[PDB]
């Protein structure tokens, strides 16, 4: 008997080597725990956010260190399209002299890697200028995750350790988030929008020392009190306007110009003031809506209990869900890692056309990282969104206490959902794939001209609709005679209008047929995780094959050969297939972010339209064309700065390829492999006196389903972000 | 210095600091991990 | 060996289209689809695929297109034998496409 | 422009009146209907101090010396209410004298 | 842990009894746990404290009778080289100090050479331990002032103290390149007998025990 | 029973009325819990007596004709520097709290060091304590208002209020809320 699982008895008697892997995997599954209550599950919950929360401030106060420490912000600041970011100094004693030379870059003294993270450009904008600011904000950083240490630890003793009716308060929890933690929390972010990076964008200085001294608008105030807001919508930046002097600027501090700066080609200072002024505003107001102590408010399960629509449509409606997402937590992380995906998304997807940072948009390399970045991030979290929502399901979902309502009649007819989602994906698949080999087969044939090139129309049409005129559907935003062209025509029209008619900017891109081609890839990779998800959450109490899949636990293995064969039958194995789907996915939308953007920043836009209809031309044209600069890292001729890049492109080509080993081999050969070699060093000289405490033992079918997910994921990112930033800092 | 009172650390602090977290804290989190398994009640 | 043999090389299969060695990039395309279309077999197991299936089935069942045979997934050794021979047939027709072009493009 | 002091009077004024006098019979009927004798009611039930937050508070029930049901809650909301439209009024005015003009032609 | 304490109000550690002398509740990080243990610390805090009194009177007396600076004197010239001396030093000091650790087996007394206890006079008695130990403790501390005044000051004791005495307002630690950095380091000092107080309010009936490499008091806390 | 709080019925369930400068102020409910009461009641005191404090130094300096203002005291030139307190201003007030620290956990009163009655004079009565509640809180009201009076007026308080004597009608809040901001930036 060991004490390594202190929350698990039964695997601290496991005299095996599985007992320190599933200890470890097991490690924050607080509900499987032995002799554990629902209240000190919260409180272990609460207190596990707060560690997580002082994690992220910790990580990001060294962030802000190590810029100001080895970075070059200054040197940024003076000069930001030419100098290049610096993220941290390199001080590797296997370096080699060469190895040393190539990566004094930015204008340093010793090897420093080259900050893709967009931090320079972000805290440029914010009016961050010197490192003894970025100092002041490391160690605040450092003293605010403290803090969330020591409240972290507060909320664990007693007196202090709150009830379990506590955090069930849904009502006064979105209350206090929405009013505080979003409105009152952009008031202030808007606030010090308009007193330092107003200011700082028009060469004033605005610290600690002098804030309260200076005035963020001339009138002072007096809009505020009266009713004349436009007062500070009066004087905006004129377009001759440089983001570190003053020279043809104005005395503005909320507008709404939109567009971009002319200079730095992103969106104005006083645009995302005013639009986390409103967006303030706005939570404040909604903050107080749900009930509180208070005679007034809202009661969630009134509203939920009170929209059942008439005539049976949806049975029960919403009845009987406050409690069922409000006993089950799985439920609320399920939702709330739905929301994160997709809002992660949308940010990926809303930074790069709008970037809101000072030369964001001329660091190439910096955006194309940053997308690929949060687009990854976003579906790893969706996947984990569908994937707690199968561990609802299975563990905490009471159909008695919710009949006929919207989920028991949504698990009643799963299999019409599970159907139509494969449907969908395979119509998509076949037809996607079909037009594809039969355009690269047409193009071999030296014809292209005999390819499918089924043209936008909706798309370009939305486009249009939104003021592109260069497809030339004169629709409303594009025709002066439209009621949406003249409202708004004197506020943003000319703004929005003079940023989505300029093709260099990524705002509103021109698309073609391949374009189209690839969109319905997207929509295919989307479809089809979404439809391994959707059947695995549905299926994860009970299936034809498997009735009783919720009395197995949401992660075992399989049921064993009987009845044909259970393998991957579990919701945890769906999940894991979905991952690799996941990543297919993210790689199928990064592919063609990269390519499409790579070919305008290089300027031929006409090769991404004619060689993205075809896979031949995707492949010679993106894996290969730009994997040149890539794999000439470490030549046996010479080494260059992308010799990390290279290193980690086979870096994780290799873990890929360990992934590999663990996915196709399983379990069971490997067991008497180690039952060879156990008698081997049971069975020899000199080594059978050291002998092992822990016996050897192969890993778990789910424990191998785990590991080469993982191995495969790790490899698969680290690949695609070498090759990613190689082919656009090899560049530019 | 002109407000280095957020304390710059020095230009030889790599030199002390890297091997300290590659070499010395892994051989304290392998020795501290290795006496957690196999710790018998 | 990455560098200077499978991209120094290979540069004729891309450029292989419009030309008389166009159906060895095919069948480099084709073969890296089917090199890939194997690890589904290979990675997945077999309830997942039969309770799918089952899924379908009551799709078909809706509107009485049921089959006569019920539809099974295929077994473990079955889906292993499948994802290996799709895997060597990918590959096989991978190295065959990529060394037959770069060697009738070249020598 | 509109002046600020006779707009904002004005607007609170009114929302005070309607919270009294018209959508005060309205009101509370909600509430019969959401946190009623036969509705969900109370929201805790336990009896620590994490709990006793979520009671009611205890100057929501003292019976608001108003003649009706108008107690200092409902003020607050309802003047928060004409606050908000008479600022909502001004702001109008402010973007109108300022030579801008946000309605479609 | 003595009446006595490191900070007033503190609560001694369980490990820390008093019955050892020189107690004063000071282990924050729990060094030493086992008796063994703890008594070898004592030895060894007893060494680094004797050198440090006989190494700081040294410094005194050479300051007054005006020989240049000590971390300056290692390159000054010397009778005899110092390869030499160094071999020798080596060579009487695998003698010393193996009499000395053979002596603490047998005894445990500090005594010296083939005297165990060498004490000819004779004044063995538990106070001049006591005072033993903080004139050693405070020779400690004096050392590591006198390495930091030779490194950031440049000057010798006597200087440094006629320093603070032409202006002790400015010419103090706080004024100078390491001023700042003391005045944090002192400020968390100050405020960490409140965070420990804090703990101990907080944990009315925990164990509260700080777990670390060091020490094997983790093993009770699972 | 009470004098009570705002015009009259307002009922308050954890305050009896017993303790020092009771009025029934709780619209939210966060002293129940009778260890965290005590502890309130304690942190009250706390920061009244410093607010008193605070105040009385802010008017005693500006009656006594000091050349610095009260927030700008920190930027002058003093014998001692502003590096030099730091150690011993932290060192001798964590003593003094340490101190009061250990003597609460079993006293649950204020005290100075060691003597926790702290009564050289005596005469502690309720009608002291309640005195001391009420007028600190007036020191909090007051310190509040000498804050926003360096914020927005940017004068000395005993200067404001001469102000507000000599013009009591165009020195009122909608001046120095809008004729002001634009105007005291560089007065
Ligand atoms: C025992 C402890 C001990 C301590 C604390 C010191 C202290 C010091 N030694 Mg001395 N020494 C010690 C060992 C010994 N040293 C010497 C003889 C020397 C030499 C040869 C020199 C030092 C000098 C120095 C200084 C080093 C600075 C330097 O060279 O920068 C570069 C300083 C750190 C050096 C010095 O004075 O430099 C300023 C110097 O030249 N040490 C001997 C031989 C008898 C030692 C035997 O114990
Ligand atoms: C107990 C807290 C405390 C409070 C409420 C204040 C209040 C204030 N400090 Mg003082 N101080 C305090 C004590 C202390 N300060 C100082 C010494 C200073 C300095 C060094 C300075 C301030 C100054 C300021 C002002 C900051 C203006 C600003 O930009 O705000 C945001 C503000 C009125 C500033 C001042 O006087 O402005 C001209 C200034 O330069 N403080 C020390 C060191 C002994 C203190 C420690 O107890
Ligand atoms: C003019 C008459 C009218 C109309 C048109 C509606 C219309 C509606 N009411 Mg209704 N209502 C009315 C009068 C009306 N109301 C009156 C007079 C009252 C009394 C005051 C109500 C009270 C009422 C309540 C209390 C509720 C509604 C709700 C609803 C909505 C859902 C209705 C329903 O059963 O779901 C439609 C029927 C179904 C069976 C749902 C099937 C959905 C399928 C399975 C999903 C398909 C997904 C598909 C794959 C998506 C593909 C997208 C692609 C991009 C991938 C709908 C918008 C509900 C609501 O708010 O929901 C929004 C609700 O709770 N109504
Ligand atoms: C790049 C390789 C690859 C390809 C092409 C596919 C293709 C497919 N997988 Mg996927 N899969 C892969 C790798 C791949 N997988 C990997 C590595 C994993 C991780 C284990 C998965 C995990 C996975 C799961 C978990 C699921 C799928 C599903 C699907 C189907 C999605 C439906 C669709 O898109 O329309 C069809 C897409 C096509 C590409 C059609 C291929 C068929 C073409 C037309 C050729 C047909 C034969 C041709 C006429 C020649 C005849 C002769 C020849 C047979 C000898 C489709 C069959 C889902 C499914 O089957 O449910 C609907 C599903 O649930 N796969
Ligand atoms: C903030 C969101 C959130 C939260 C609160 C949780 C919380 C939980 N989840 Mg969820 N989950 C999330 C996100 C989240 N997860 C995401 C994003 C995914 C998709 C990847 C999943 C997928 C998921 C599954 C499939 C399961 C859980 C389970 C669990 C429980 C325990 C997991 C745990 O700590 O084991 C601790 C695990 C480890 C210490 C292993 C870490 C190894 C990581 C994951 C691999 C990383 C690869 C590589 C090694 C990284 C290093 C690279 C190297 C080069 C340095 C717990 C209820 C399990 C559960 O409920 O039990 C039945 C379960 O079955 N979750
Ligand atoms: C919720 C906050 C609030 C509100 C709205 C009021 C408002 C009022 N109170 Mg209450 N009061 C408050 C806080 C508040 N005070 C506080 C913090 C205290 C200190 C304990 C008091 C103590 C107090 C007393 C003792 C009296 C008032 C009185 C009054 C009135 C002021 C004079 C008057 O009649 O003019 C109109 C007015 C109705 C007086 C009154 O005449 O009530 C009608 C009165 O006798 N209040
Ligand atoms: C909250 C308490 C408090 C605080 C923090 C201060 C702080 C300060 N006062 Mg003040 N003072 C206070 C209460 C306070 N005083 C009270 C109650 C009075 C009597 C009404 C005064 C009367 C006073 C005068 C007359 C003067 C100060 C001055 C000062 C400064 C230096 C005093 C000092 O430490 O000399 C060292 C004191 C030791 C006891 C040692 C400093 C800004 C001086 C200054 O420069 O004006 C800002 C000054 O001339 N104070
Ligand atoms: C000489 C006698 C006198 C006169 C005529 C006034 C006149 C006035 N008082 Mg003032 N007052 C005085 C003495 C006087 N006060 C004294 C000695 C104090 C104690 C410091 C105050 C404290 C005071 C406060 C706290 C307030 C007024 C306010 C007001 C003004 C309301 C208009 C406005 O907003 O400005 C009004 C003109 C009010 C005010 O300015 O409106 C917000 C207000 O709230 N008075
Ligand atoms: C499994 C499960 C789960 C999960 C789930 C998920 C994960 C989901 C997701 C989902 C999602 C992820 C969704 C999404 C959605 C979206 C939407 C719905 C959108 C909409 C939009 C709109 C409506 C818009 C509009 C507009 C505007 C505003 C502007 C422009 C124009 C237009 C018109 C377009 C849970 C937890 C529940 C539990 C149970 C089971
Ligand atoms: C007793 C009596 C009376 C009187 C009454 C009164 C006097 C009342 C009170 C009061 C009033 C008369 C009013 C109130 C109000 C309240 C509130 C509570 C408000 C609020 C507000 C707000 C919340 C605002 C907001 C904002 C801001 C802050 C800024 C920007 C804009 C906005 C709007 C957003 C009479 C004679 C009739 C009759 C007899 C009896
Ligand atoms: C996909 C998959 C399935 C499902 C696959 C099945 C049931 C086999 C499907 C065979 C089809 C029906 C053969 C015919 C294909 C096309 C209909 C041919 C078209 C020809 C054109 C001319 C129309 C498994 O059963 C399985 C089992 C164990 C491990 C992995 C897997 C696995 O990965």
């Amino acid at each position: 008997t060991k004490l390594f699982p202190k929350f698990s008895q039964g695997l601290a008697q496991d005299p095996s080597t599985r007992r320190i892997w599933y200890g470890l995997a097991t490690a924050h599954d607080f509900e499987s725990h032995d002799g554990m209550t629902e209240e000190n599950l919260y409180q272990k919950i609460f207190a596990s956010h707060f560690g997580q929360l002082a994690i992220i401030f910790l990580w990001t106060s060294g962030n802000l260190f190590h810029v100001a420490w080895q970075g070059n912000f200054e040197q940024w600041v003076t000069d930001p399209i030419h100098v290049r970011p610096i993220a941290h100094a390199i001080w590797d004693p296997h370096f080699g002299q060469p190895a040393v030379e190539a990566f004094t870059r930015g204008g340093a003294s010793g090897p420093v890697n080259i900050a893709t993270s967009g931090v320079y450009q972000w805290w440029y904008t914010i009016g961050l200028r010197s490192n003894q600011e970025l100092y002041v904000s490391s160690v605040f950083l450092a003293l605010v995750s403290a803090v969330f240490l020591f409240a972290g630890w507060l909320h664990l003793q007693p007196n202090f350790q709150p009830s379990l009716s506590w955090f069930k308060d849904a009502e006064s929890r979105l209350n206090h988030h929405l009013a505080g933690l979003f409105g009152v929390s952009s008031l202030a972010w808007t606030g010090h929008l308009v007193h330092v990076a107003i200011p700082e964008s028009r060469g004033q200085h605005v610290g600690w020392d002098n804030f309260l001294s200076v005035l963020p608008h001339p009138q002072g105030l007096t809009p505020f009190w009266s009713g004349n807001w436009a007062a500070y919508a009066q004087n905006p930046d004129t377009a001759s306007h440089a983001f570190g002097t003053a020279d043809g600027s104005g005395t503005a501090i909320l507008t709404f110009l939109g567009g971009f700066h002319p200079q730095t080609q992103s969106l104005w200072l006083s645009d995302m003031a005013h639009h986390h002024l409103a967006i303030a505003v706005l939570f404040i107001v909604a903050g107080h809506m749900y009930r509180t102590n208070f005679g007034i408010g809202h009661r969630l399960e009134a509203i939920l209990e009170a929209h059942t629509p008439p005539a049976g449509g949806l049975g029960a409606g919403h009845k009987g869900l406050f409690h069922t997402v409000n006993n089950s937590l799985h439920f609320q992380l399920g939702l709330a890692l739905a929301s994160v995906g997709t809002i992660t998304s949308l940010v990926a997807q809303h930074m790069y056309s709008l970037p809101p940072y000072a030369y964001l948009a001329v660091d190439f390399t910096t955006q194309a990282s940053l997308y690929t970045h949060h687009q990854y991030i976003a579906g790893f979290i969706m996947c984990g969104a569908f994937a707690h929502g199968a561990i609802f399901f299975i563990r905490d979902y009471d159909p008695e206490q919710n009949k006929g309502n919207v989920l028991a009649r949504v698990l009643d007819h799963k299999e019409a959902i599970i159907s139509h989602l494969s449907w969908v994906s395979l119509f998509l698949g076949f037809h996607t794939l079909g037009l594809y080999v039969h355009n690269d087969v047409v193009q071999a044939f030296g014809t292209p001209e005999k390819q499918i090139l089924i043209e936008p129309v909706f798309a370009q049409w939305i486009q249009a609709a939104q003021g592109k005129s260069l497809y030339g559907f004169d629709l409303l935003l594009a025709s002066s005679s439209s009621p949406a062209y003249s409202a708004g025509q004197s506020l943003w029209l000319p703004g929005w209008l003079e940023a989505i008619n300029n093709n260099q900017n990524s705002l509103f891109l021109t698309i073609g047929p391949g374009d189209f081609l690839v969109h319905h890839a997207i929509a295919l990779g989307l479809h089809t995780t979404t439809l391994i998800l959707v059947k695995g959450a549905l299926d994860a109490r009970g299936s034809k094959l498997m009735p009783d899949k919720k009395d197995f636990g949401y992660s075992f293995p399989c049921d064993g050969p009987g009845r044909g064969g259970t393998c991957d039958i579990s919701a945890y194995d769906a999940f894991y297939l979905a991952v690799f789907w996941m990543l297919n996915t993210i790689g199928w939308v990064t592919f063609y972010w990269h390519w499409k953007h790579l070919t305008l920043w290089q300027g031929n836009v006409s090769q991404f339209d004619e060689s993205s209809t075809y896979l031949m031309g995707w492949l010679r044209d993106y894996l290969w064309l730009n994997s040149s600069q890539l794999i000439n890292g470490y030549n046996p001729f010479g080494m260059n700065s992308l010799s990390v890049w290279a290193w980690t492109f086979l870096f994780g080509h290799l873990v890929y390829a360990t992934g590999f080993m663990f996915l196709i081999s399983w379990r069971g050969y490997w067991q008497e492999l180690i039952e060879t070699l156990v008698w081997a060093h049971e069975k020899t000289p000199l080594a059978n006196l050291v002998y092992w405490k822990d016996k050897p033992v192969a890993l778990s079918i789910v424990q191998a389903r785990l590991v080469g997910l993982a191995h495969f994921s790790v490899g698969y990112i680290f690949t695609y972000a070498a090759f990613l930033i190689a082919s656009t800092a090899g560049r530019f | 210095a002109t407000e280095g009172y957020p304390f710059v650390p020095p230009d030889w602090a790599p030199a002390l600091f890297v091997p300290l977290t590659g070499l010395v804290l892994p051989a304290v989190g392998m020795a501290w991990a290795f006496t957690y398994i196999q710790k018998e009640r | 060996w990455l560098r200077d043999f499978l991209w120094a090389q290979s540069s004729q299969v891309i450029q292989s289209y419009g030309s008389a060695l166009s159906a060895y990039g095919l069948m480099f395309l084709g073969a890296h689809f089917v090199w890939a279309f194997s690890l589904m077999f290979l990675f997945s197991g077999r309830g997942y695929w039969q309770e799918l299936i089952e899924s379908i089935v009551w799709a078909h069942n809706k509107l009485r297109v049921a089959p006569s045979i019920q539809p099974r997934a295929l077994s473990i050794t079955q889906g292993r034998a499948v994802g290996v021979a799709h895997y060597l047939l990918g590959g096989i027709a991978t190295t065959w496409s990529f060394f037959l072009a770069r060697i009738i493009a070249v020598g | 422009l509109i002046a600020a002091p006779v707009a904002i009077g004005g607007s609170t004024a009114a929302l005070l009146a309607l919270g009294r006098f018209v959508f005060l019979p309205y009101q509370r009927r909600r509430t019969d209907m959401e946190v009623g004798p036969g509705r969900l009611g109370p929201k805790t039930t336990g009896d620590t101090f994490f709990d006793r937050l979520q009671k009611p508070a205890s100057f929501v029930e003292t019976k608001s010396k108003d003649p009706s049901g108008f107690g200092l809650i409902d003020v607050l909301g309802w003047g928060a209410l004409g606050h908000v439209f008479g600022y909502f009024l001004l702001a109008c005015s402010s973007l109108q004298d300022a030579g801008i003009e946000p309605f479609p032609r | 842990a003595g009446r006595e304490m490191w900070y007033p109000g503190a609560t001694p550690p369980p490990h820390l009894d008093g019955s050892m002398l020189g107690d004063y509740g000071f282990d924050p990080l729990r060094l030493g746990t086992n008796p063994d243990r703890l008594k070898w610390f004592r030895e060894a805090e007893l060494m680094n404290g004797r050198w440090a009194m006989a190494a700081v009177v040294g410094i005194l007396f050479t300051d007054l009778v005006g020989l240049p600076k000590w971390w300056e004197a290692g390159a000054q010239t010397y009778p005899i080289d110092n390869q030499t001396l160094l071999i020798i030093e080596i060579a009487v000091f695998s003698f010393l100090e193996s009499k000395r650790y053979e002596g603490y087996k047998k005894t445990g007394g500090t005594g010296f050479a083939f005297f165990f206890p060498f004490d000819p006079m004779g004044m063995r008695s538990q106070d001049k331990e006591l005072k033993e130990l903080k004139n050693g403790r405070l020779a400690m501390l004096a050392f590591l002032g006198f390495a930091s005044t030779a490194a950031v000051n440049g000057q010798g004791p006597i200087e440094s103290l006629q320093t603070h005495l032409a202006d002790p307002a400015h010419n103090n630690i706080f004024t100078s390149s390491v001023g700042k950095e003391s005045c944090v380091f002192v400020a968390v000092l100050s405020i960490l007998p409140m965070l420990i107080e804090a703990n101990k309010a907080l944990g009315k009936g925990q164990e509260s025990v700080p777990l670390f490499p060091w020490n094997e008091e983790w093993e009770k806390v699972a | 029973n009470r004098p009570l709080w705002l015009p009259d019925v307002i009922p308050p369930p954890h305050l009896n009325g017993t303790l020092p400068g009771d009025s029934g102020f709780d619209p939210l409910g966060l002293g129940l819990n009778e260890e965290r009461l005590k502890w309130y009641v304690e942190a009250e005191k706390m920061n009244g007596r410093w607010a008193m404090m605070a105040v009385t130094g802010i008017m005693g300096q500006e009656l006594l004709g000091v050349p610095v203002k009260w927030f700008e005291a920190g930027a002058a030139e003093y014998d001692l520097p502003v590096q030099a307190q730091v150690p011993i201003l932290f060192l001798v007030m964590g003593f003094l709290e340490t101190k009061r620290f250990q003597g609460f956990r079993e006293t649950g009163t204020s005290g100075f060091i060691n003597s926790y009655p702290f009564d050289p004079v005596g005469l502690n009565s309720p009608k002291h304590a309640v005195n001391e509640v009420k007028n600190g809180r007036l020191a909090m009201v007051a310190f509040v208002g000498f804050a926003v009076q360096a914020l927005v007026t940017r004068t000395q308080p005993i200067e404001g209020l001469q102000k507000h004597l000599a013009d009591p009608f165009g020195k009122n809040i909608t001046y120095y809320l809008t004729h002001t901001p634009e105007v005291i930036a560089g007065t």
